[PDB]
C-alpha cells in the first residue's frame, strides 16, 4: 500500500507526487426556486441527491400541481 | 351573503384588497379572475375596484 511521507507526499516509482483535495457538491437533498418563462410564475424544486443511486426530484409546476420524478423518468 | 342594499360589493372587492396586499407573494403573478352576470357590471367593478 503506498505510504505518504513526513513531507504529504507519496514516491510513485520514485518520483514524488501530491494528490490534491477535491471541491465537490455534498450528498443531501437541495432546495431550488425559478420563474416559470412561460408565465412569469414563480415555481419551486427539490433533488435528494446520494453518494450512489437514482435521483429524486420534487416539484411544483405552474398549474399548481406537486409532481415526483423518479429516475430522472 | 347579505340583502340588498347592503353594499356587498364594495365591501367584497375591499376584501380582495386586502387578501392581495397580504398574501402578494402568493398571488401577485397569478392575478384575479372578476366573474360578472353583464359586462355593464364588470365596467361597475372596472370603476370601483
Amino acid at each position: 500500500f503506498p505510504m505518504m511521507t513526513e513531507k504529504g507526499t507519496f514516491i510513485i516509482n520514485g518520483t514524488e507526487r501530491v494528490v490534491v483535495s477535491q471541491l465537490v457538491r455534498s450528498p443531501g437533498v437541495y432546495f431550488d426556486e425559478t420563474i416559470d418563462k412561460s408565465t412569469e410564475k414563480t415555481l419551486h424544486s427539490v433533488k435528494v441527491i446520494p453518494g450512489r443511486g437514482a435521483w429524486l426530484e420534487f416539484d411544483v409546476d405552474k398549474r399548481d400541481t406537486v409532481g415526483v420524478r423518479i429516475d430522472r423518468k | 351573503e347579505g340583502g340588498p342594499g347592503t353594499g356587498k360589493t364594495v365591501v367584497a372587492l375591499h376584501r380582495v384588497a386586502y387578501l392581495l396586499y397580504t398574501y402578494r407573494k402568493q398571488m401577485e403573478r397569478h392575478g384575479v379572475l372578476v366573474v360578472g352576470p353583464t359586462p355593464a357590471f364588470l365596467d361597475h367593478i372596472g370603476r370601483v375596484l
